[PDB]
């Protein structure tokens, strides 16, 4: 239900903006992930 | 034998090794994917240790992992068209790289 | 006799696959690839008959399907067992749409 | 073998395997009304599928959807006299053409 | 058919011994020795498989050990059986490490 993945089709443009926010909502979570913050 | 049935002679010697080593490298990837495939999608009781250690083939268990490949992804009608019978129980060879050329197909598009 | 009966067995067993291919290739892939007009453009009926095919592959049948199974991207050169089994994939996936 | 004989020879070749490409254009169109008549005229239980199902012949489907289509429209009068007899199960042929192309008359006419 | 039936038995326990050295290797031992870059700088496959064995001696099997059941050294000639006993002691040195 997301943006990334190429197999996801969507039929209309609500299920277009969801896939947005979905997809918002990983990059975050990934970014938060990767997130090295510095301690010194 | 001349000069030209030396050279040739050498040659093809040259290019038959080649091509042996080529082949040694084809194995060792097909066996690098057979195991990827194993840890990734079959289940810990199919590893290669412990299949071992029941006693079976090196082949045995990558023709093993390759039929729950199948089964696990590939449909049983598209086993049932390519493979032209619903069992995989003797469809090990070239008709079982194309199935699991299919599972692989069917991993990538399940992604 | 029997040697050309079973010759015209034969003979009815391809006609009616090829009326099959062709009745479904109509309402499926579009009219420009219609017997006729590909006979005035000049292709033999086996050739026709093969083209049909690798376009009913080239739409149901997807890509990695046929650089996997096929071992090539283009079905332009792959006619044989291979198109048979793409073709019957192609059968499978119209099935399943 | 002088140059006019490759050339008849050609000739002849080329010309068989035309009327071969004919015939097989021929037996489509066939296909194609035996199809075409049994969707119209005939029940659903005669359908090729079916058929094909209870285990006949493709020849067995056509001769049986042509009998059936024989006795739906040709009065039985008209099939003693021209099959000379009144059973069809055993006109399988060019007479059963002669039959068929007089059922077609008959629902030309009929429509 | 069968003698060279046996011949791809050997040729896939080979193989296996090959990828399984491979394996253990990449994530013991460093990047720089990889399969890729061995070729590219230009050294047979049984020369790699062979250097990348006698890394792991180097690397898990004590010195002593190789000049005195080696009897050398430098385990720059010492292949064969007892190269086979120093990778034994490797695999026995990393399986308690």
């Amino acid at each position: 239900a997301s943006l990334l993945d190429s197999n996801f089709v969507p039929i209309n443009f609500t299920e277009f903006v969801q896939a947005i926010s979905n997809t918002y909502k990983q990059r975050r979570i990934q970014f938060y992930e990767n997130l090295k913050r510095h301690k010194r | 034998l001349s000069i030209n049935e030396r050279i040739t002679k050498e040659l093809a010697e040259v290019e038959e090794r080649e091509r042996i080593e080529k082949q040694l490298l084809l194995e060792a990837e097909r066996i690098n994917e057979i195991d990827t495939l194993a840890k990734a999608h079959l289940s810990n009781h199919f590893n290669k240790e412990v299949l071992l250690a029941k006693g079976y083939t090196l082949k045995d268990i990558m023709q093993a992992q390759r039929r729950e490949l199948v089964r696990k992804f590939v449909p049983i009608e598209q086993i049932k068209a390519i493979a032209k019978v619903s069992d995989i129980s003797h469809i090990d060879g070239e008709i079982l790289e194309q199935l699991v050329s299919l599972a692989k197909v069917n991993i990538k598009l399940r992604k």
